[PDB]
């Protein structure tokens, strides 16, 4: 209604719509420390 | 066991001729799984 509105809106992303509207995708990496064994550490530069 | 948060599978496959009880004898059992689970255990069961 006039008072009530859907909470979810729809991009344009139109072609032709510009840098600053065109779609970006966007990847998040959030690195988690805690109290536990590491698993996930850089790569080991591996010489002669 | 879990160690450090660290959880250790150890085994061995020796062949026993006893059917009765485990037969006197020594058998080291090397480390197969040292997978760092993370979760505390305090209960088991088993499958079959």
């Amino acid at each position: 209604g006039f008072n009530c509105y859907f909470p979810l809106q729809s991009y344009g992303f139109q072609p032709t719509n510009g840098v600053g509207y065109q779609p970006y995708r966007v990847v998040v990496l959030s690195f988690e420390l805690l109290h536990a064994p590491a698993t996930v550490c850089g790569p080991k530069k591996s010489t002669n | 066991k879990n160690i450090d948060g660290y959880f250790k599978i150890y085994s061995k496959h020796t062949p026993i001729n006893l059917v009765r009880d485990l037969p006197q004898g020594f058998s080291a059992l090397e480390p197969l799984v040292d997978l760092p689970i993370g979760i505390n255990i305090t209960r088991f069961q088993t499958l079959l």
